[PDB]
């Protein structure tokens, strides 16, 4: 089908420059243009603008001097530039793709991308085991997690047994240390009859520092 | 640019009742209006387009209406899987311009959370620092109260809460309260309480360890 | 409300 993939999230330092490729299958950039969309708390949705099949760009007012948009069509990537960003352009940034060739009803977006406009260090997380016991087992249920401490910037993604283990899932919204730095926890509840057959892996993924943690999580 | 104004900010529906949102135009933008969801974690996804009309792969439910300026997003039967924020969107001007949205909750019956507490990792004491953490799993609604006490001490400032979004399955919440201190602070101590107060709750749930046994 | 970068939801 139709798929937009950006390139993984982020940092870039104040006054610094922001890079984004949109690779797209399922269809061919000489006949469709492509939309960027940025999502931040101050300003909410903003397009900021476009490059159309046949390489001709328009650009959002506030945007025409510090963006620029081009593309490969053989290689079927869009290039997203933007120039000397402030901290109010920490946003998410989409590429998305239209139902037809001239409209903006964005039936198509891609994943999106976490840009942090700030002065700090990428710093990747450590990962410790939240472990099950007795305290963390009632009725036949086990819960048990991994603290996910210390890292910069957003985002960071947990999944379960490479996976394969979604139900009861919770991964916690980050909150920001004293620190400057993130935190969180992800959690999961299992049988406590299978804490003795199953094994519990989180696998952690820092895209923005490269980090990529398995942390096997067994009761102590 | 033209303005939308969506309201109101949230609304909140029991599953199965109809819910319209509204999105009005700062001038007439005729029927150029398009609606997006957005779930948690998600990228938008367009629900409707052109004001009324339908988009491949999107539910019955969903349905819009309206012309000029006033616009109306409409699901005739909520579940639990609309939990999300709606967003419209005009293209009758340049540039495209999107409303501030407008959250979707859901209620349900009360549950009371089920609660664990979680000693910090002999891992993460080897680097100076302990992490108490303290779950409240599957509960609503969404206010709680965790009191941290070690050694019959009240603990205050030194804990952070986080709470996930509505579940799309059940509609609950979850909470984590996480107890900060130095390995020096924690080592210095040994009775660890967190205290859970809560609606579905006859009396306040207490998960304790102490530090060893 | 306010758009979370987070949870990519509005925070009210």
């Amino acid at each position: 089908q139709v798929q937009l993939k950006q390139s993984g999230p982020g940092l870039v330092q104040p006054s610094q420059s922001l890079s984004i490729t949109c690779t797209v299958s399922g269809f061919s950039l000489t006949n469709y243009g492509v939309h960027w969309v940025r999502q931040s708390p101050g300003k909410g949705l903003e397009w900021l603008g476009v490059i159309w099949s046949g390489g001709n760009t328009d650009y959002n007012t506030p945007f025409t001097s510090r963006l620029s948009i081009n593309k490969d069509n053989s290689k079927s990537q869009v290039f997203f530039k933007m120039n000397s960003l402030q901290s109010n352009d920490t946003a998410i940034y989409y590429c998305a793709r239209a139902l037809t060739y001239y409209d903006y009803e964005f039936a198509y977006w891609g994943q999106g991308t976490l840009v942090t406009v700030s002065a700090a260090s990428t710093k990747g997380p450590s990962v410790f085991p939240l472990a099950p016991s007795s305290k963390s087992t009632s009725g036949g249920t086990a819960a048990l997690g991994c603290l996910v401490k210390d890292y910069f910037p957003e985002p960071v993604t947990v999944s379960w047994n490479s996976g394969a283990l979604t139900s009861g899932v919770h991964t916690f919204p980050a909150v920001l240390q004293s620190s400057g730095l993130y935190s969180l926890s992800s959690v999961v509840t299992v049988p406590s009859s299978s804490l003795g057959t199953q094994t519990y892996i989180c696998n952690v993924n820092h895209k923005p520092s490269n980090t990529k943690v398995d942390k096997r999580v067994e009761p102590k | 640019d033209i303005l939308l104004t969506q309201s109101p900010v949230i609304l909140s529906v029991s599953p199965g009742e109809r819910v319209s949102f509204s999105c009005r135009a700062s001038q007439s933008i005729g029927t150029n209006i398009h609606w997006y969801q957005q779930r948690t974690n998600g990228s938008p996804r367009l629900l409707i387009k052109y004001a009324s009309e339908s988009i491949s792969g999107i539910p019955s439910r969903f349905s819009g209406s309206g012309s000029g300026t006033d616009f109306t997003l409409s699901i005739n039967s909520v579940e639990s899987e609309d939990i999300a924020d709606y967003y419209c969107q005009q293209n009758n001007n340049w540039p495209t311009t999107f409303g501030a949205g407008t959250k979707l909750e859901l209620k349900r019956t009360v549950a009371a959370p089920s609660v664990f507490i979680f000693p910090p990792s002999d891992e993460q004491l080897k680097s100076g620092t302990a992490s108490v953490v303290c779950l409240l799993n599957n509960f609503y609604p969404r206010e709680a109260k965790v009191q941290w006490k070690v050694d019959n001490a009240l603990q205050s400032g030194n804990s952070q809460e986080s709470v996930t979004e509505q579940d799309s399955k059940d509609s609950t919440y979850s909470l984590s309260s996480t107890l900060t201190l130095s390995k020096a602070d924690y080592e210095k101590h040994k009775v660890y309480a967190c205290e859970v107060t809560h609606q579905g709750l006859s009396s306040p749930v207490t998960k304790s360890f102490n530090r060893g046994e | 409300c306010q758009f979370d970068l987070s949870t990519r939801r509005l925070k009210c």
